[PDB]
């Protein structure tokens, strides 16, 4: 929903990087200008689930359905400088910036796990695409309008 | 203001049954992400809807007393601009699209009037 | 025979609190520590059947969100200064056949008996309360 | 036999979501308007037993075969509205209104366990498609006409 | 319910001194050594419950760099004359639904209870000091 | 970053090898004259973190972001004298030369783990290649103009 | 924090003789055979904290290969009349950001305590001598 | 380096058998006349170290990097009579003519832990092919010409 573009955001402004030169995953987007680091946040992983919160508000009485759960995010970043753009963001992901600027983004960040300098295979020609892994997790959410209970009555019976 | 869509239900939405139903849940940011508020509209004879509508995300759904299920009709977005005698499926033509950032950005209006709310609250003292 | 069940897991509350954020990948479980009786048996086709004391004796450890009402609820009873008592029930409903049956289980006094091992990692997420609370007497009936 | 399609009605009802735009499965069907975010209840998940239950009745006299047995039917979102309807419903499985709606469908239902937003080939461009997987538990029955025993003549012999 | 952290890891801080060398990959976790109340329980619906005096005492086993500031801050602590008091906290912040809480847990007097296995390869990178500091009492609360 | 150099520097001046014969990796580079015994540090290997320090410097006032992590970094030789730059490196690596040489390459050297005679299918040829294991440990980092704390104003209050 | 060491293992060396012959894969590993400190617990937030006598104990595995000039100094030292004492120091070389510093750790009266379980194959080769010369103090500074 | 090559010198004067008979493994050279009986030393096994030695000597004064390790060397036989020289090699392998011939080879020799008939493929035709296994254990190693200590002097300094 919007957790990718979340992590999307909070990549934009720790590397202070631009809007245009991060394209989100295996969407369809060209990739013109190898030298032009792009930074995309693969979020092919499976995402799966830890648990199903249900929480009840009373006054303004509806309720909340929680799901929390968390992805194997990737991070791709390419272009000439994407050794750089990697190891600088893979070394700030635990900073001030980064731990400061994630405020509203509802969505944890864990620490970057590994990383890799897997190229693709530019036809007889091999681009700079590197891979670093960390897990995201987060909790989507939903609110249902339900009602509550003022009272019940009832019966009882005895032999 | 708030609107008030009405018509005679034709077209693809199908024939004027006259027991036609209609539902739209509201996508209201409550608090964190949103709140969905559902209401179930049915219709008069010859297959008439006539109902006011808030503004905001609204789905609409279709479907016919004793059917199985709903049908999509589909999204919109109702804001300050759309036309109020409108009908059903005119306003489906106008779906919500992604404007609703730059949309955000209608806060420099409220920024003036806090402004001048401020200014003409001040300069009374003398 | 044929059976399905209404309400995935087993609804829970203890206190007149009910459980709601439920570790999912089998939160609750109910072992019974102990037999149902214990025998001395002697020759020639002799035995004795005495049902202990521990009977019903059941833990039951629950998994709950690593902040959460439910562990919050579950907490504030674990650092009391004087052990809260549990009472409640683990039920379920569930239609046979046609009839609609509820299954449930009644938890006496009870308290907590083994703290969340509270772990944190940086490499995978892990919000994982486990508490452990061990009752007296767990009848199930239906 | 019925569980599959249990579980559309389930799903059809549950998301207030439209007939046609809920098919089975691995059958033959066309996926035109790739925006007309559609709902597959893929069961090609293996189902496997657990029980093979025998009641009997005594009255109406006739008994009663069952078999209680789970599969991993998985959900395919598509459509523009793919992650949406993926999470809206990831999320609602455990409301009120699911929970609720499912009174007579002989048919269990778990957490949602994992998602994936696993796209399809679509032939140099990529539509939008989402798995959710959720073990799914149910108990198929028939019932046979057999007889009562209403008596045991027979005798005995002894040394 | 819905539930974000900020601060990856429950940052740490024993005797002022803040962890700030985690080595990645479940450094930091807290195991409760025993109950928090046991039971004696006899005939007919009749139990007795009282808290442990080893409620709190909680095992908290720190892995961290092999040679460190964090380490050296651990293992000046471990060749003291006389072995030093731990005092501090485990805390992470974390915002409910819009809320902003901070989820916190006190650890009192405690002190090494097993060094690290020191073990050196040459295959394989191992840089894995892990302590293990033993508190008695570790309240969380929120 | 600069960790792949680092060790290329090290095998350049423990050999005593040459500038123009040491090629990194899966980059483009023609090998032309299959006997110009060539060495390529393979950094393919998946690079997996350790940990994430973090240290605080008072007067020059700044912050230092750093990340311990290790490579399998592999080293592929070719040429007519593959074998021997194979060996005689395998062998030379824990010595005084190299021991003495890798003075400022913030680089850790362990042992070779282990060897093979790998050729390549050189097109109905089999041209000589050897792959020499080991893993490499070594820690980017990364400094940050943060800024301390002077001093804590605040306030108490009691029932 | 950033760090690298020269010296790729732990150069280590008893009763002034130099191990150099080192079985690749983890030779040498350093084990706490106790705490650093017992403690006894009383109600009511009091403990007692007694750094035990056994504080350094730490058992020193030493792979070597089968016949080495380090397997012959380790045997003669097994099989001599009078069990030999260990002493000596096992440390590391390693600069911290542009500082070289140097770890090292004392290993005292240490003497032989687990001999190799002397293993030969045909299958596979297995040149595999592991010592455990188990010290009293063992001080790592830095 | 040279163990392949000494490990066929064993082989040339274990079974009595031709020079020009014996090629070495996966390099280039003609099978010609399959019936012709061929034996190559397929070293293609991976080779692991096991353990990195280093002398020193004091009055002819160098130092001596060792490096101890093995490899699952196979055997390959060719031709009519590769049955024979497979079942005759796998068996002489531990008689007095083998453990008398590898004097100076610096090299152990295992016993032959499998065999197999695999023929190969050759072209709408089966040639006989039959691979023996055993472990080779050898150790490479260097000289090197450092120098000694002959004193040391120093300063100390107290409180």
């Amino acid at each position: 929903s919007q957790s990718i573009i979340n992590v999307a955001r909070y990549i934009r402004d720790l590397l202070d990087y631009d809007e245009n030169l991060i394209q989100f995953d295996r969407k369809n987007t060209q990739q013109s200008d190898t030298v032009t680091g792009y930074i995309v946040v693969n979020g092919s992983g499976v995402q799966n689930v830890l648990s199903h919160g249900s929480s009840y508000d009373g006054d303004a009485e509806i309720m909340e359905y929680s799901k929390s759960e968390s992805r194997l995010i990737t991070l791709e970043f390419y272009g000439s400088d994407a050794y750089e753009n990697a190891e600088l963001f893979s070394l700030l992901n635990q900073s001030q910036k980064a731990k400061e600027v994630s405020r509203g983004l509802g969505l944890t960040i864990y620490n970057v796990s590994q990383a890799t300098d897997v190229k693709q295979l530019l036809g007889y020609q091999y681009g700079n695409r590197v891979h670093v892994d960390f897990n995201i997790q987060y909790c989507p959410s939903v609110y249902v309008e339900t009602l509550r209970v003022d009272a019940s009555e009832f019966e009882i019976l005895v032999d | 203001m708030s609107i008030q869509v009405t018509g005679i239900i034709e077209g693809p939405l199908g024939t004027p049954s006259p027991g036609i139903t209609i539902r739209v849940v509201s996508k209201i940011s409550y608090r964190n992400t949103y709140r969905l508020s559902t209401e179930d509209y049915v219709t008069t004879t010859g297959g008439a809807y006539d109902f006011q509508l808030n503004e905001g995300f609204h789905k609409i759904l279709i479907r016919y007393r004793g059917a199985s299920s709903f049908t999509k009709l589909g999204d919109v977005s109702v804001s300050d601009q759309t036309p109020s005698p409108i009908t059903l499926i005119n306003l489906l033509e106008s779906s919500s699209p992604k404007a609703l950032v730059v949309k955000l950005q209608e806060l420099a209006d409220e920024a003036s009037e806090s402004a001048q709310s401020a200014s003409d609250d001040a300069d009374q003292v003398t | 025979s044929v059976i399905v069940y209404r309400n995935n897991q087993s609804t829970l509350t203890l206190n007149g609190y009910t459980f709601q954020h439920l570790y999912q990948g089998a939160a609750l479980v109910l072992t019974p520590v102990n037999a149902k009786t214990a025998r001395t048996n002697s020759i020639n086709g002799g035995v004795s059947i005495s049902g202990r004391v521990d009977g019903g004796v059941h833990t039951l450890a629950i998994m709950v969100q690593k902040h959460s009402p439910d562990d919050k609820f579950l907490n504030d009873a674990k650092n009391s200064q004087e052990p809260v008592v549990f009472d409640g029930s683990m039920k379920r409903a569930y239609t046979e056949s046609g009839t609609l049956k509820k299954a449930t289980t009644t938890l006496e006094t009870g308290s907590i008996t083994t703290q969340p091992t509270k772990t944190d990692n940086n490499q995978d997420p892990d919000d994982s309360r486990t508490y452990v609370i061990e009752f007296r007497n767990s009848v199930e009936t239906f």
